[PDB]
RNA sequence: AGGGUGAAAAGAACCCCCAUCGGGGAGUGAAAUAGAACAUGAAACCGUAAGCUCUCAAGCAGUGGGAGGGGGACCAGACC
RNA sequence: AACCCAGAGCUAGCUGGUUCUCCCCGAAAUGCGUUGAGGCGCAGCAGUUGACUGGACAUCUAGGGGUAAAGCACUGUUUCG
RNA sequence: GGCCAGUGAGACGAUGGGGGAUAAGCUUCAUCGUCGAGAGGGAAACAGCCCGGAUCACCAGCUAAGGCCCCUAAAUGACCGCUCAGUGAUAAAGGAGGUAGGGGUGCAGAGACAGCCAGGAGGUUUGCCUAGAAGCAGCCACCCUUGAAAGAGUGCGUAAUAGCUCACUGAUCGAGCGCUCUUGCGCCGAAGAUGAACGGGGCUAAGCGGUCUGCCGAAGCUGUGGGAUGUAAAAAAACAUCGGUAGGGGAGCGUUCCGUGUUAGGGAGAAACGCGUGCGUGAGCCGCGUUGGACGAAGCGGAAGCGAGAAUGUCGGCUUG
RNA sequence: UCGGAGAGAGGCUCGGUGAAAUAGACAUGUCUGUGAAGAUGCGGACUACCUGCACCUGGACAGAAAGACCCUAUGAAGCU
RNA sequence: UUCACAUCGACGGGAAGGUUUGGCACCUCGAUGUCGGCUCUUCGCCACCUGGGGCUGUAGUAUGUUCCAAGGGUUGGGCUGUUCGCCCAUUAAAGCGGUACGUGAGCUGGGUUCAGAACGUCGUGAGACAGUUCGGUCCAUAUCCGGUGUGGGCGUUAGAG
RNA sequence: CGCUGGGUAGCCAAGUGCGGAGCGGAUAACUGCUGAAAGCAUCUAAGUAGUAAGCCCACCCCAAGAUGAGUGCUCUCCUA
């Protein structure tokens, strides 16, 4: 709730790897499970809400999903 | 870096070298990253004597 | 989400109803082997959606396995072959205990949709699956009926997925829509319905009201 | 049109990382005070 | 284009499978895994058995680190 | 302008290819000439062996220029009174 | 100078030019840097751009170029300003009350700007034309007076008038208002054909300018240890060096045969074939084999049909499909 | 137009016999970008469990075959 | 009719695109098969129509121009090898292009005009023409990627319907 | 099928039925409503309304190999 998206994603990433542990080896799974409640109320800054597109595409042309 | 950042207060890896060469410790050669996990109380003595 | 419970019946040939005005209409004849008994209702409480589960074709117990007949005798009904639900909005009043629902609910509703397995035609070509054109039959031609060009040149380097190739044409179910009902028979267990249902006489057929 | 695209090695004189901040060019390495020389690495003991 | 079983054919008596070809015993021989396709028999190639491991995976197939596992071991920390 | 044999292992300024190891040194794609231009001869630039040598790199000074800048004193060219 | 080679197709980048269209990763020259013949790091990838010159080892440290949110090593570092376009990769002429400034010039406590309201008149329809031209189709100048100010009018409108309205002045509240240059970062201009396509995620800072301290960062340097080359002509020690294509020089290994050799050794297992917890800079040596069955080392020397991954090589064997 | 049905020989399956051109090894995705300026092999992202069978041929600058066209050779040959 | 900007816009200027003809000769000639047609895609918008709007010298019908928008459509024919183009009948309209002719390991004619012949012209001649005409073999069993269908194994943490 | 004349069931169309629905959501161009930075104004800077064959959803089918491998009902695990 009222957390901005990308910095929350980076600080979830830095625990999802295991780079807050002195046992960090980048070839094994030393990380930690995380749980993110209230995904419906994630803040963004500027004009992300109407201008940032999560487009995707299958293999065939003309399938780029706006 | 991941060993020093477990303090919570903003003490980075660069500041550990700030007060690792100002307090004259010639060249521990990053083998304190080895005894940082083989001897975590001894690296707590390292860092807690870097503070003083 | 459907706008109401439907039934299922079997196709029994086609004929022509003579309307007393003078017109001649081609109708399909629908029979009913056994009543469409509501077997299992799934509400919003114990399931993520709400649907009424009916079945069809009462059979011998040897024809039906132990989980099937255990599921049907959990409802206290007859052992039957076919089994389908209709997803319905949460205003339903349907008990799963042997509701032998009668077929009166479609005559005033002179619009119905039907679903069924169309007749399969096997591995058919591109000349009949996707309505292509054949090449020149003469003038020295050699690409009679063939598939022609498949892709573009070097820059794709592949062919686009979903490209119209030959394959197995029929066998999947289809729904044809808003088919106006006609003379039911309250003793012959037969419903006239002006149209053309998917499949030959004998197959299962979903008969459920419209979704317009 | 008449605007030439910058091709290879003209792309490299334009899009290479250049640190065009007059502060960050002035930086020399840090200087710590000199220490006395460390003793011998080992010693014959008989 | 195709050479070389043995030292000596001493080239397999007899029994079984069995229409043959072939195979197994037995017998000859120092050697039969020297059996007539017969001397040493390597690689590509085809296999079979044992140990570990692959079915959400993008890779000139390696290499550096090495989880887990297996084998003998004696400088048991080592080696594969 | 047949085929076979022989000269004939014709010729090819052309193409492909030329196989074990270690150490030291290390280019050139330029000029001239060519019935020559994808070849060659010489010079330039390598390797090794010498013989004469005392220079290289920094700083300063002196010489000729006519480029850049500039200018209309010559040669043109040009706006206005 | 002696002997003896290659090379004589260059490429891009900066500057100086010619050809072109001051177009080309275009062509030809002149000086230089790199590649060629140069590995590593930065450049997402990527010969020529920047740092940089690889003898080798280390599970060593310090740095250059460049970076310090995550993918991916190091600062979600500090303090000033800026940008609200995801600009942050992009292209211009031109437009713009965008925003942060800076320099000029003109009005105000004798009321400065914006809005409402009042006046905007007389000769006059200045003189020509036209039916009318009365400011409003136009031609020529384009007045003075009352005054607080009014222009032969700023535009609309009317057949023309009449009339709506403005430049200017009067009145109420009240304190900043104009109009020019100019940068910094922005906006539009700015649109392609398979699909985010601009490293990605993303970020109003993790973006852009100005400083301050540290860290990451190469095969650079340093440190500890080896090897070789040159001094050099024995050893030791020292200093310098040790990327490399075409190519040049020095030193060696291996193979079969021959002299020693009817050698040592060998049915108590030679050559072969297969094996290594061994040694070498390496070509290779030495050792071990429940396989094989008669030859044949080393050392000191010599001679070659002497060393294989390439020739749409070639001859046998055996695959793929 | 505008295709449609039917009969044979193939094609599909089973049993027998059984090749060939080709082939550096292939653990052989799409977009987009870069690169000798048209990449499964390099970079970023997305997408894909492994492996068959039947069809189709867009790519592998697919196979052939030291480009008949163009040019070079102080080449060859015919003809004038 | 007045009126630069409803609509054209002279004299000039600034861009974008890579669809024509060009320039360079950078990949490919131990082989990247050109032009047109058939079949079959897919994509761009610089919009012919369809949907919404502004302005109009838009009274209404029909427009002219322009903004957003590429979901869908864009005819049948006579000539020519034709692309293009002319014409007929229309249609809401009969768009322009990329994908190596988009597409000849899917298919056929004019052509890199191959070998025969003829006409004009050039040449003394052999022969030749970016002149014309007649005739003139076009291969192929998919290894992999890619595609469309359709399985089998295993997984989904007991096994199944 | 010797050549014809018709034809049931299949297959097919030229024949027969049906489809392309939405005062559903948000927008692009535009028209606005209050409305400030310059006591005037202005679709906008706060909020907000109509509206495109365009986007999404609804529409028909496949669909948990969606490895994130779902949910619900039911059957069976016995003898030494």
């Amino acid at each position: 709730t009222d957390l901005i998206l990308g910095r929350m994603a980076s600080t979830i990433a830095i625990h999802i790897r295991g780079k807050n542990l002195a046992s960090y080896t980048p070839s094994v799974d030393m990380g930690a499970f995380v749980i993110v409640v209230n995904a419906d109320k994630v803040a963004v800054s500027g004009k992300k809400r109407t201008q940032k597109l999560y487009r995707r595409h299958s293999g065939r042309p003309g399938g780029l999903k706006e | 870096n991941a060993a020093i950042r477990e303090r919570g207060v903003y003490y980075n890896y660069s500041k550990f070298i700030h007060d690792l060469y100002k307090r004259q410790l010639l060249l521990n050669r990053k083998i304190l990253a080895q005894i940082a996990i083989l001897n975590p109380n001894c690296i707590y003595m390292i860092y807690n004597e870097i503070i003083k | 989400v459907d706008a109401g419970i439907g039934v299922m019946g079997t196709k029994l040939g086609m004929m022509s109803f003579f309307e007393e005005d003078g017109t001649v209409v081609p109708v399909t004849v629908i029979g009913f082997k056994e009543g469409n008994i509501v077997t299992q209702v799934k509400t919003e409480s114990t399931d993520g959606y709400n649907a009424v589960q009916v079945g069809y074709e009462r059979l011998r117990d040897r024809k039906l396995t132990m989980p099937e007949r255990g599921h049907l005798n959990k409802a206290g009904v007859i052992p039957m072959r076919h089994l389908q639900e209709f997803r319905l909005v949460s205003v339903d009043d349907f008990t799963p205990s042997q509701k032998l629902l009668f077929e009166e609910l479609f005559k005033e509703g002179d619009m119905v949709d039907i679903s069924g397995t169309t007749i399969g035609k096997g591995f058919q070509g591109g000349i009949k699956r996707h309505n292509f054109k054949r090449g020149l039959m003469t003038h020295g031609s050699k690409s009679h009926r063939a598939l022609g060009s498949i892709g573009a040149g070097t820059t794709p380097g592949h062919v686009y997925k979903g490209k119209k190739m030959p394959g197995r044409m029929g066998g999947t179910k289809t729904k044809i829509r808003k088919l106006k009902i006609m003379k039911i028979d309250t003793d012959l267990r037969v419903v006239m319905i002006k149209g053309a249902v998917p499949g030959k006489p004998g197959n299962l057929l979903r008969l459920a009201p419209a979704k317009i | 049109s008449s605007r030439p695209q910058k091709k290879g090695t003209a792309h490299h004189m334009k899009t290479r990382p250049k640190k065009t901040a007059r502060w960050d060019i002035k930086r020399g390495p840090a200087v710590y005070p000199p220490l006395p020389p460390l003793p011998a690495e080992w010693t014959i003991v008989s």
